[PDB]
């Protein structure tokens, strides 16, 4: 071939592949780097208007970055986009709607609900139905009594990279952009020591770490989180003869393919902005703020706020705030250092970040939720008919979840008990209910997969699907039978 | 900035 053509390098003319296949030529020197040799972090890849190579920065300066000319624009850099409008949330927007941001409405007692302490949350959770019940938002101002493990106050970001590791990539938010990149934690801690001097605002959302050994012990789930959630009762934390028994029978499940969404870190600065989304599978979320201060702006999952949203998130629009068109849906609650949310399914969210913030949180899946967390998933799949995203934005092992649960628990369940008595409706009538819905979705992704075969990669054969629905049946039909003899 | 894909 050609030696011009030739990183760089990595000094080679293909890269050992994520690079992806994609280079970037020296303003100077004129050499071509591939991305992953260049020294450039992915959310560098578009800064640059004359990009300097390492081999040529002392003797040629650093590299110069586009002149702000659309600050109300994603493309804040195209002078194209100069005379096109305002968009949700360029740095434009977002100082504007900080200034009316408090006029938007405050909940109702039946959406929102604020207790003291978690010894408080517990009787007002209970008073409603629990969990099987569980449909409105809580706030908690102090932990005491929520049983969550949490680091003690003082601890920062910085004990966040100590831990975790200066070179740990974590995918971070370019807010004025609003799109996604790569950064190490080491250059987001730079930038967020950096309170003086920030072209560009940063805020990652995606930091999961319950695969860190240190970290995975500092920051818990609250008690009644964990009891409920459903990846934990498949992927169980458990030793000994217990993992024994869970290998015996065929319950283990591969590390790789559990969700790993049930311990979040997110740090953010201020004046951050996310806009409004529904938690992906239909999750419940528990949210601490460790630091810093957060501003929710939330809709109660209803079915006009959903035709609203699902518009919103499909219309090509992108310069009108989902609240103006929602119809007084839209409410705002503030939650400050040392206070915890409690999301349960389907809530539509915004949340602005007006002080540098550091908070713990995570994403579940409960039986309690069921019906929402289906209703959601089919907003999702409606959505991804017209646009087209990426996968790691949706609930990882979504169905694979819901096969696992059938077999491993539900199942399990109406089994032993159809081999004794034995009406579930007595004390298991949660149980019961919640497999006659999972069920009912589940023989539709049979049908649509035997309508156009199954999807690409893995994991689960058709085949044995078909076997876990011919045994679902049987003991659902079974238990049926006992119920209308009684 | 110049870029490119292969
Ligand atoms: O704090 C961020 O800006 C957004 N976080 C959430 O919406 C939460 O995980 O439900
Ligand atoms: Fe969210
Ligand atoms: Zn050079
Ligand atoms: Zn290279």
């Amino acid at each position: 071939p050609k030696e011009s053509d030739r990183c760089g390098g990595c000094g080679k003319f293909t890269h050992e592949d994520k690079n992806d296949f994609q280079w970037i030529g020296c303003d100077s020197c004129q050499t071509w780097y591939h991305f992953l040799c260049s020294g450039l972090e992915q959310f560098e890849y578009y800064l640059y208007e004359k990009f300097f190579c390492p081999k040529c920065v002392p003797h040629t300066g650093h590299s110069i970055r586009y002149k702000v000319v659309a600050p109300h624009r994603y493309r804040w850099y195209s002078p194209n986009e100069k005379h096109l409008g305002i968009e949700v949330g360029s740095k434009t927007w977002i100082e504007d709607f900080i200034t009316r941001e408090n006029t938007v409405p405050s909940p109702t007692d039946d959406e929102v609900c604020i207790v003291e302490d978690g010894y408080e949350f517990r009787r007002e959770f209970e008073k409603l139905g629990g969990a099987d019940n569980w449909g409105k938002v809580f706030m908690v101002k102090d932990m005491d009594g929520l049983n969550m493990t949490m680091p003690k106050p003082g601890f920062d970001l910085e004990d966040v990279v100590k831990i975790m590791g200066s070179d740990y990539e974590v995918d971070t938010i370019d807010v004025y952009n609003q799109s996604t990149y790569s950064m190490k934690l080491d250059t987001f801690r730079k930038l967020f020591r950096d309170t003086k001097n920030r072209p560009l605002l940063y805020n990652f959302l995606s930091l999961e770490f319950s695969d860190n050994n240190e970290m995975k012990e500092i920051a818990k789930p609250p008690r009644f989180v964990q009891e409920i959630s459903m990846v934990n009762r498949l992927w169980p934390d458990v030793s000994g003869a217990e993992y024994i028994k869970l290998l015996q029978r065929e319950e283990y499940l591969p590390e790789d393919q559990r969700p790993k969404v049930e311990q979040f870190c997110l740090a953010g600065m201020a004046g951050s902005y996310t806009d409004f989304h529904v938690d992906f599978g239909g999750s419940s979320v528990y949210y601490h703020i460790l630091k810093g201060e957060k501003i929710f702006y939330i809709a109660a999952p209803t079915e006009q706020n959903f035709a609203a949203y699902q518009a919103h998130e499909t219309s090509p629009d992108t310069t009108t705030w989902f609240g103006d068109i929602a119809n007084g849906a839209v409410k705002r609650v503030v939650i400050k250092e040392g206070q915890t949310l409690l999301i349960p399914a389907g809530w539509i969210h915004a949340v602005l970040t007006p002080v540098d913030s550091l908070v713990f949180g995570g994403n579940f899946l409960h039986l309690g939720n069921l019906e929402m967390q289906m209703r959601v998933y089919h907003l999702e799949n409606a959505i991804r008919k017209e646009i087209r995203s990426e996968e790691k934005f949706y609930f990882p092992n979504f169905e694979l979840l819901h096969w696992m649960y059938m077999r491993n628990v539900l199942l399990e369940k109406i089994t032993e008990a159809n081999q004794e008595g034995s009406d579930m409706r007595e004390q298991e009538k949660n149980i019961w209910t919640a497999s006659q819905i999972m069920k009912a979705e589940m023989e539709r992704w049979m049908d649509r997969e035997l309508r156009l075969g199954p999807e690409k990669n893995a994991i689960l054969p058709t085949d044995d699907k078909n076997k876990i629905m011919i045994s679902v049946r049987k003991q659902i039909e079974i238990q049926t039978k006992i119920q209308n003899a009684k | 900035a110049r870029t490119k894909q292969t």
